[PDB]
């Protein structure tokens, strides 16, 4: 996997890519890695999938309902307080890696969690088997006061370079853009390098090619 | 909370009485919408009344009212919202629909209604919403659990002739305006003091309202249905009316 | 192990308006095979869940997914679509996150309001894994991958739909050594359901 | 990481580097290990990083409702809350801290707490896997009652020495200075704290 | 001397049980202790007296992974190598 | 009346009466006063003498908390013993968190939340004892008094009992006379007349004076009882003014 | 009157009515005296029979060799403070090596006491109790009442027509108190004294029961034979 | 007896809750400037062995958020340990400081829990918090014993709560917040309606004030009282 | 606790014909960093008693919170307490017995020797060791650590047996504890140059002679040694 | 953590007519290191008789501690009953079954 976040001079990119794989083999080419924790708070994980997606639903539910609670735009800094508390309480047993990004009425936050509970504040941040690749690009091509649209083409880049050179992270780029004074700006599939090679033959069967000892028509 | 000899139970006539003392509240179903309707009273001319909404949004497709005691309402506003998400949202990765969560918020009353130590609430809610399947929904729900639909329906101290008046005006072709223009001729009939877009408050559960979800780019999602008219979209109606 | 023990097939793919699920029939204790009838599809109303695993977790979750799906159509008075059905099994496996049931299962049925196809697959501890071409469980899981990859194309109709997925099952079976004594492929329509088996290998 | 806190005459400065490493990885090269656990009270965070974090939240939220209900803790007060923290939980918790604050009746103190958690009062501590390499350096340069620039220069000296010595060390040198004045952040870059 | 792991996140997980939740993998479970004195209740003090076919191939131990890894979940590596 | 067969109950007045009827208890308590110091506090109190068959001088009616904190009740005593059992445990507790002695603020914060709590459910009586307490912390001297509706102030001069009105309009002439406050040494004495004119109103039996203090000087900032010379020095003081 | 059942209400004069007729309840009970000298402690108690053909009740509880107990009021309440005086005891020896002392166990038993006062349930003991033990610091008598109030005393007798025990005992304080080196004048002022409290009966020997402690003597109790030479 | 319904539907135990908050014979005001907020409230001494500094009704909750009560001191201090306590957790729990309006939200639902089980009688007391708030600015939330709140443009309780009212009211009509330019200034303001509503003139020591300003709730001293005091008589 | 991190080396306490002498050095080690040289191992807890504690710092710290405690709460409703009915060494030791063997039982052990030093009120030597695991005994002569096989050698030589008491003078005792001072900072690596001496008598009281150093040390044969073999 | 030890003691007891004999060592000890010299491991126990409870000493003295604590409990009830040596046994018996794991 490979995630990235950007901020910039108006607010935060977080990019990721889509293969989704389990052992060597490629379950999913098009999983969609980033996960609204709220409309403008948007995280990524890696580690067990399955604890990132039970953790980042946790988190949402309860956000949602202390917004509604208080009345106010949820921070980004409730929803990591919230989620490393969580974490921490297992002891990293959820072995849920994020990096959560997000706009509220303090700025632009970009957050990085860790299974046993530890976060990090930062400009640019990276994720994932793809991790090392991706830091690379944000190393040699990041600024301060990047514009929105330098930004996207950094995290953009920084994710094509975590997918040409990593095994466990391909496909396609999904960026989302968040920004100070309007709504998020979800890009699925903002790039598509990898479309698929063409078939040399069809290799549909003639109807009756298989062997059939029993039909029947089920009640359901 | 017992029966009394005469099979009634005996402390939620009292609580039924208490909403009675409510102000009035409204609800309408258009055949394209749902309306909800309250007048909200002031403690001083220094309280900013625009700190209290009588409407609140239960999820995205719900949203409720009240007449009666208010910080009942509160407590059990929030208690819906945590059993809406808890019990449905995390199981089944969407919102329960109106039937659902009004059934939930009923359990919550009647359990006041069947355990010692606790008074039932003293609310009666108005809880519209829309669903995939049941389409759109109108409940009221009254301090002993009991709820039943209704097309049209008023609680409070101006509950008989407000009932009165939308079987009058309520038919089975209403659209939503018609509907809101109904709701607001008859509190406007119900309201004894000053009548304008802050003393009164309008919810609709209609149409999708993307403009609210907060994001864009995910096709799928349609955002609220319901929302609150503003103090100036009210005013507009009023002056229209 | 206790996903090999049992070995198991599921495979389910998505023609054009239809959906397809299939297993095989085999039951056995790693080497021994002990039973040709153990059919790994079950449905609740119009959406099928294939469970691939070890067999007692299969039937425990036939049993608590049969008990929750009735109270939904009870208490909702409306079958559980394909979507809500994959998100109550995603939350029912994560419940035991320290404890998990050794399972994979593979949800396939059409939305009835919408008429789409759906399928989507899980890991132990319910990680959704919604895929729009087609889902793969089991011992064979690699062969089926290539298999299906190989044979699967876009809006197949419900023949060839039929065929694609009994000749990727068939060839995927005969190369798993824990996987085969026949087999069953169900056709979903939008108004029916064809459950066929298949002849094949009985070794 | 290398830490280090030195009282001086009109206060204490309390300084750390900024690289964060998982294995030879600098996972982060600008992190801030300073932390301000209440006005005049800083801790810097050694050992595990959760560990320290969730430490130093139980620790502001105990020293905040110390300070609601019975008015300004001292340094004292919040290096004590640290230990009871670190010592009911030692088996559990991996964290040793430096607690450094300002209270005008003490001017400024300094406490560690190393991994066993006990605490200890000393004039100067440096704490982190950087710091090794310094306690030759700093036993024999630390002077009682030094003058704000130089404690800085000799904080600077310290963990410039601790940077080039040490792999998980490393990036800006950042201080924070406790006085009566107030408190006054300052970073220092390396290519001014690696030619000295 | 070693470096610093700051998250923990090179952090690795009696011997563990292979496939967590079944007691009847559970070491303590799958090999018993003995009876302090089944010498003296049985003989000879014991209550009681494979993968891979023709071709040679050529999965992980619980005990090196890292504890939020289940076996046979799908896992991506947080940080990679 | 009415309303005032159960603890948690407000009246139509607004009044919880039940706690009422309990500052009616301390009303029918022993003297007890204290009084702060230039650099420190003094408590006294009467201990009437039932009976010859008591051991004079070992039936205390003061009670020391920590180690800085002086208590001292009128009312129902074992009540007393209750709360200054609560107090101890209570500044057990944050000298285990914390270090430093806790705090006479913060004990009286934790003593009147207590004694509040008692007054909140029916299923408990309210504290039958209107307690003095004071020490010595780093911000010098502090003497609260705290009555049985939880309510606590913090004084110059206190008392509490049967003769509480006469010992307070002596104390308020006292913190008149001494307007640049009162010594150690010099409120000790002070307070033995005060409790002896206390006792005038009360005179049908007799008594025995018990005195304690805290000072930053003469114990240095430790809490402890009046004895032999000083003692007889205070009482030949006492008996020489009211005679 | 409306306040009086209930322990968690105070009176409108501020009087606790339940626990004043648990005071009542030792008014019922029989008499026992106890008095001390600088070395001795001794207790002396008139046992009751319910019958003619009925043995009488054992109103004297040993603690341990330094301390025990007498009882006046409903004996199950005296076997529950007995057994919890014996439960702090052994605490302390076994945690401490320390013999409790008497005024530490007087005002435990004060403050166990006191709790049945204040939380709604309990009912107040309807038992009194004196106390006597010799310690590192010498002999000591304590009286203990329902309310919680202990009281350390160079002598006393509680139960029905104490108060004449009592008279004596304060008429003859100047002397007893002043019994050195001998047990036997102790015991002879006391059972001179109990014999006070005597109507239409007198102290016999299946009657009175006699205690004692002190530097050179581990608690015992005479009783019958051995208390023949006293009666 | 009990918080339970009379057959008028009223709970006549949370009406005499009510009637307990005049207990103490105080009267409070509070107002809102352009950049503060502002408390006034009656410092009753009638004992002279009292330590003036002791008596108080004026808490401070947090950092920036200030409470006022109305009603039994023993009852206040409750309150406003347990307001400590809520802003604590709610800082630890969400990571930034709790805001004004929703701490008063709390604190009205568990007076409501008091209004609902018979087991516990409520608070006979009105808390006032007071706030600039890090979004909503300056910020005034009364609280009463039937779990009931709301926000304020300005604020008075007490036994002559209905005479300070209708100052406030009549100065906000003849000009929503006070034009004032810094927080002493708005001070000596709500002292003048102090002065002119109750129609008594106060020493030093029969004033408490506490200010709320961005990132300090602050309670001022007897001096300076003395300050704004003369600056009035200036 | 399951591992000591930062440890005192050793305490080692003889009794003599009038009372008790004991001495630690303050040196408190993480592992071979001799990093922490100002602790103090010698806890009195009143005029007859001093407590001695090796082991974790951590846990030492603990056990003189204890030990705090436990004056301020006999204090307690006893008007007695400063002259008799006071905390006695026996007390001390055995309240301490008790705790380190209850944490021994959960498993959850307190790493710490503990020597408790004194004399009871009628004059009688009390002088105890226990260890974590609750093991206690008594002996004319107490050591922990190195100090159990270096120093205690030396202070037997000198009582050697009970009937040794009474001939064993103040002086002698306090040399015979300097020169296992001494001996002990020789060979023992995790020993330091600065030690605390008490005294405990039972005519004057305790004394408390801290930060002492060690003296006369024997170095200048070292010049001659010319390495392994030639 | 090894909670156990071994100190290192010898007991001894014999029985005939008219007297029984419980003979014990003082030495105490922890691996070669003699602990102390006299360390009584026999003991009166009233009651005309004698324990030991030899063995790891930590437990010993607790072994020993909760028997006098059982023994003085049954003089509390029994009416300051002399305890025979078959109740001593079983009493004991009891005490170490308790910690049967």
């Amino acid at each position: 996997t490979t995630i990235v976040g950007v901020k910039f001079n108006n607010g935060v990119v977080i990019a990721a890519d889509t293969r989704s794989t389990q052992g060597p083999i490629v379950a999913d080419k098009n999983c969609a890695k980033l996960h609204r924790i709220s409309p403008k708070i948007w995280c990524a994980g890696a580690g067990t999938a399955a604890d990132t997606e039970a953790v980042t639903q946790l988190i949402g539910s309860n956000i949602e309902l202390h917004s509604l609670y208080t009345s106010r735009e949820p921070r980004v800094v409730s929803a990591l307080q919230m989620l490393k508390q969580h974490l921490f309480k297992y002891q990293g047993h959820i072995g849920a890696y994020l990096i959560v990004a997000g706009v509220d009425p303090t700025g632009s936050h970009l957050f990085s969690i860790h299974a046993h509970g530890s976060t990090d504040v930062g400009y640019y941040l990276s994720l994932g088997s793809g991790s090392l690749a991706a830091m690379a690009v944000l190393e040699s091509h990041w600024k301060q006061d990047l514009t929105k649209e330098e930004a996207i083409k950094l995290a953009s880049d920084a994710i094509q370079a975590g997918i040409w050179n990593d095994l466990g992270s391909g496909s396609n780029v999904d960026v989302c853009v968040m920004e100070i004074g309007k709504d998020a700006e979800y890009l699925r599939n903002y790039l598509t390098p990898n479309v698929r090679e063409e078939k040399q033959k069809s290799y549909k069967f003639p109807r009756g090619t298989t062997a059939v000892l029993k039909e029947s028509i089920v009640n359901i | 909370t017992t029966f009394s000899p005469s099979g009634k139970l005996g402390q939620i006539d009292y609580a039924l009485t208490a909403v009675k003392q409510g102000v009035t509240s409204l609800g309408i179903k258009a055949t394209n919408g749902v309306v909800i309707a309250t007048e909200k009273k002031s403690s001083s001319p220094l309280a900013m009344s625009e700190t209290l909404s009588k409407v609140s949004l239960l999820t995205p497709d719900i949203g409720a009212v009240y007449s009666g005691m208010g910080p009942d309402y509160r407590v059990l506003v929030d208690k819906s919202r945590k059993v809406a998400h808890t019990s449905y949202k995390r199981i089944y990765g969407e919102y329960p629909p109106t039937k659902l969560l009004v059934s939930e918020v009923a359990k919550i009353m009647q359990e006041a209604t069947q355990s010692g130590g606790v008074r039932p609430f003293g609310v009666s809610l108005l809880i519209a919403g829309h669903d995939e399947f049941n389409g759109f929904s109108l409940y009221q729900v009254d301090p002993s659990g009991s709820y039943f639909p209704w097309k049209a329906t008023a609680i409070g101290k101006g509950s008989v002739a407000a009932k009165t008046f939308l079987e009058k005006r309520w038919n089975d072709e209403l659209e939503l305006e018609d509907a809101i223009h109904i709701a607001l001729l008859t509190l406007k009939e119900s309201v004894e003091g000053e009548f304008n877009g802050d003393t009164i408050e309008l919810a609709i559960i209609g149409d999708e309202n993307p403009d609210l979800l907060g994001y864009t780019g995910i096709p799928t999602d349609k955002g609220p249905r319901f929302r609150k008219l503003t103090s100036q979209e009210i005013n507009d109606r009023l002056e229209a009316l | 192990d206790p996903s090999s023990i049992n070995g198991g097939i599921v495979v389910a793919m998505t023609g054009k308006d239809c959906v397809a699920i299939a297993c095989d029939l085999r039951l056995g204790s790693q080497s021994l095979g002990v039973s040709n009838k153990f059919e790994k599809i079950f449905h609740y109303g119009h959406v099928f869940l294939g469970i691939t695993g070890l067999a007692t977790d299969v039937t425990t979750l036939n049993e608590m997914f049969r008990y929750k799906t009735n109270l939904y159509k009870l208490k909702e008075e409306r079958a559980i679509e394909p979507e809500t059905f994959t998100q109550l099994v995603s939350s029912s496996l994560y419940e035991r996150r320290f404890g998990p049931y050794f399972v994979g299962p593979v949800v396939a049925g059409i939305n009835s309001k919408s008429g789409k196809p759906f399928i989507a697959g899980f890991d132990l501890i319910g990680c959704i894994d919604e895929a729009k071409d087609f889902i793969v469980s089991g011992t064979a899981s690699d062969q089926l991958f290539g298999m299906c990859e190989s044979l699967y194309e876009p809006n197949l109709e419900p023949e060839d739909l039929f065929e694609t997925i009994s000749q990727a099952l068939l060839n995927a079976a005969d190369r798993d050594a824990l996987s085969g004594w026949g087999a069953v492929v169900y056709i979903i329509k939008k108004d029916e359901v064809v459950k066929r088996y298949l002849k094949m290998r009985q070794d | 990481t290398s830490i280090m806190a030195v009282t001086f005459k009109d206060g204490v400065i309390l300084g750390a580097d900024s690289r964060t490493t998982t294995g030879a990885y600098i996972a982060n090269r600008v992190t801030d290990k300073l932390t301000r656990v209440h006005d005049k009270i800083w801790c810097c965070r050694s050992g595990s990083a959760a560990d320290t974090q969730a430490i130093a939240d139980i620790v502001q939220y105990h020293l905040e409702l110390y300070t609601s209900q019975y008015g300004t803790p001292s340094t004292e007060t919040a290096a004590s809350v640290f230990k009871e923290l670190c010592y009911e939980n030692k088996d559990n918790l991996t964290a040793g801290i430096i607690v450094a604050g300002y209270d005008d009746k003490n001017k400024g103190e300094v406490y560690t707490i190393p991994l066993g958690g006990s605490v200890h009062k000393l004039p100067y501590a440096i704490a982190g896997s950087g710091s090794t390499f310094i306690y030759g350096y700093c036993d024999k340069n630390f002077r009682e009652n030094m003058s704000k620039e130089e404690t800085v220069d000799f904080i600077k000296h310290s963990l410039s020495q601790a940077i080039k010595w040490d792999g998980s060390s490393g990036g800006v040198i950042r201080m924070v200075v406790l006085t009566a004045a107030g408190v006054e952040r300052l970073i220092f870059y390396p290519d001014e704290y690696e030619q000295l | 001397p070693k470096f610093d792991d700051e998250y923990q996140a090179q952090a690795r997980q009696a011997p563990l049980n292979p496939y967590p939740g079944l007691t009847v993998t559970e070491p303590s479970f799958a090999n018993p202790a003995g009876g302090y004195a089944d010498g003296d209740l049985y003989p000879v003090g014991t209550s009681h007296p494979s993968q891979g076919g023709m071709i040679f191939d050529p999965a992980p131990r619980r005990e090196d992974m890292p504890p939020g890894w289940m076996p046979g979940s799908k896992y991506d590596e947080p940080f990679g190598p | 009346t009415g309303y005032d067969l159960s603890n948690s109950v407000f009246s139509p007045d607004g009044r919880n009466f039940q706690v009422e009827y309990a500052v009616k208890a301390v009303e029918n308590g022993t003297t007890s006063i204290g009084i702060k110091c230039n650099d420190g506090v003094v408590f006294a109190v009467e201990k009437l003498i039932t009976s010859k068959l008591l051991v004079p001088q070992k039936n205390v009616k003061i009670q020391v908390v920590d180690r800085h904190i002086g208590c001292v009740y009128s009312g129902l005593i074992p009540d007393g013993r209750h709360l200054v059992n609560r107090g101890r445990e209570e500044a057990a507790s944050f000298k285990k968190l914390y270090k430093t002695p806790i705090p006479i603020p913060a004990f009286a914060d934790r003593l009147g939340q207590y004694v509040q709590a008692h007054t909140l459910y029916n299923s408990v009586r309210p504290f039958g004892v209107s307690t003095i307490f004071g020490g010595v912390d780093k911000n010098g001297a502090h003497l609260y008094m705290l009555e049985p509706s939880g309510s606590y102030w913090g004084y110059k001069g206190a008392a509490t009992g049967k003769g509480r009105q006469s010992a307070k309009a002596e104390l308020e002439k006292l913190v008149d006379h001494h307007p640049e406050g009162l010594s150690a040494r010099e409120a000790v004495k002070q307070a033995a007349k005060i409790i002896y004119l206390a006792h005038e109103d009360n005179k049908e039996k007799d008594f025995e004076l018990e005195i304690s203090w805290c000072s930053l000087s003469e114990t240095n900032g430790l809490h402890k009882f009046v004895k032999g010379d000083l003692l007889q020095e205070a009482i030949d003081f006492a008996q020489k003014e009211i005679n | 009157n409306n306040y009086d059942g209930d322990t968690v209400t105070f009176s409108p004069t501020g009087r606790l009515f339940q626990v004043e007729y648990a005071l009542e309840a030792i008014k019922q009970g029989s008499v026992t005296v106890g008095l001390r000298s600088n070395t001795h402690a001794v207790l002396v108690a008139l046992k009751r029979n319910a019958d003619e053909l009925s043995s009488y009740q054992k109103k004297i509880i040993k603690c341990d060799e330094h301390m025990g107990l007498s009882l006046a009021g409903l004996a199950p309440d005296a076997r529950v403070l007995s057994n919890y005086l014996r439960q702090q005891c052994n605490y302390s020896s076994l945690v401490f090596n320390r013999k409790l002392a008497v005024e530490r166990a007087g005002h435990l038993l004060c403050d166990k006491a006191q709790k049945n006062t204040q939380s709604y349930g309990g009912r107040p003991y309807g038992v009194g109790l004196l106390i006597i033990g010799y310690d590192k610091s010498g002999a000591h008598l304590l009286e203990f009442q329902p309310s919680g109030n202990v009281t350390e005393l160079y002598g006393t007798a509680i139960g029905a027509r104490s108060q004449g025990a009592k008279t004596y005992l304060e008429r003859t304080l100047d002397t007893f108190i002043k019994i050195d080196g001998n047990p036997d004048e102790l015991i002879k002022a006391g059972v001179e004294a109990i014999s006070q409290s005597l109507r239409d009966e007198s102290l016999t020997v299946d009657n009175l029961s006699i205690a004692i402690v002190g530097k050179d003597t581990p608690f015992t109790i005479y009783d019958g034979e051995a208390v023949a030479k006293y009666i | 007896h009990i918080t339970i319904f009379s057959p008028e539907g009223r709970l006549y135990q949370v009406e005499y809750a009510f009637k307990a908050t005049n207990q103490t014979n105080i009267n409070s005001l509070a107002v809102r400037g352009k950049d503060c907020t502002v408390v006034i409230s009656q410092k009753k001494v009638p004992d002279k062995l009292l330590d003036p500094t002791t008596v108080s009704y004026i808490f401070c909750i947090s950092r920036t958020i200030g409470m006022v009560v109305n009603g039994p001191i023993p009852d206040a201090r409750n309150a406003a340990l347990r307001a400590k306590a809520e802003a604590a957790e709610f800082r630890y729990k969400y990571g930034y400081d709790m805001p004004c309006d929703v701490l008063a939200k709390r604190m009205a639902n568990l007076s409501q829990i008091y209004t609902q089980r018979a087991y516990m009688r409520p608070l006979g007391v009105i808390l006032t918090f007071v706030s600039v708030d890090e979004e909503l600015g300056p910020s005034i939330y009364k609280t009463d014993p039937a779990g009931y709140y709301v926000g304020y443009k300005a604020t008075a309780t007490g036994p002559k709560q209905q005479e300070i009212t209708t100052n406030l009211e009549n100065h906000f009509k003849k000009s929503d917040h006070i034009n004032e330019e810094s927080w002493e200034k708005v001070v000596e303001f709500a002292i003048t309606h102090m002065i002119d509503a109750l129609g008594t003139e106060f020493s030093k020591n029969d004033l408490e004030v506490g200010v709320a300003t961005k990132d300090k709730f602050f309670t001022l001293s007897a001096e300076n009282i003395e300050e704004r005091l003369v600056a009035i008589a200036e | 606790t399951q591992q000591p991190i930062v440890t005192g080396t050793s305490v080692i306490s003889m009794k003599y014909d009038n009372g008790v002498i004991i001495a630690a050095d303050n040196l408190g080690s993480y592992g071979s960093l001799l990093r922490f040289n100002g602790v103090e191992r010698l806890i009195p807890v009143g005029d007859n008693t001093v407590v001695g504690i090796s082991g974790d710092i951590s846990d030492m710290q603990h056990i003189e919170r204890l030990l705090k405690d436990l004056v301020t709460e006999n204090a307690y409703d006893n008007p007695l307490a400063d002259a008799e009915e006071a905390l006695e060494p026996s007390y001390i030791f055995e309240y301490l017995a008790t705790v380190m063997y209850q944490r021994r039982s959960k498993m959850n052990p307190l790493w710490n020797a503990i020597i408790v030093a004194g004399v009871q009120s009628n004059g009688d030597q009390f002088l105890r060791y226990v260890n974590l695991l609750g093991v206690t005994y008594s002996s004319p002569t107490l050591a922990t650590g190195f100090g159990a096989h270096m120093a205690n050698p030396l202070l037997r030589k000198v009582v050697d047996r009970e009937s040794d008491i009474p001939k064993t003078t103040v002086q002698v005792a306090e040399e015979a504890i300097v020169n296992a001072m001494r001996v002990l900072y020789y060979r023992d690596a995790r020993s330091s140059r600065n030690f605390s001496l008490a005294i405990i008598d039972k005519n004057t009281g305790l004394t408390f002679k801290k930060n002492l150093q060690v003296e006369n040390m024997k170095w200048d044969f070292a010049k001659d040694i010319k390495g392994y073999g030639t | 953590f090894n909670p156990y030890g071994d100190n290192g003691g010898t007991i001894l007891g014999i029985a005939g007519e008219d007297f029984a004999v419980l003979a014990g060592d003082t030495r105490n000890i922890t691996d070669y290191s003699i602990n102390s010299r006299y360390e009584p491991k026999v003991f009166d126990c009233g009651d005309n008789i004698v324990m030991s409870a030899n063995g790891f000493a930590a437990d010993g003295d607790a072994l020993v501690k909760r028997f006098k604590n059982s023994v003085k409990w049954y003089h509390f009830d029994h009416n300051d009953k002399k305890l025979s040596i078959n109740s001593a046994a079983r009493n004991i018996q009891h005490l170490l079954y308790g910690k049967r794991f």
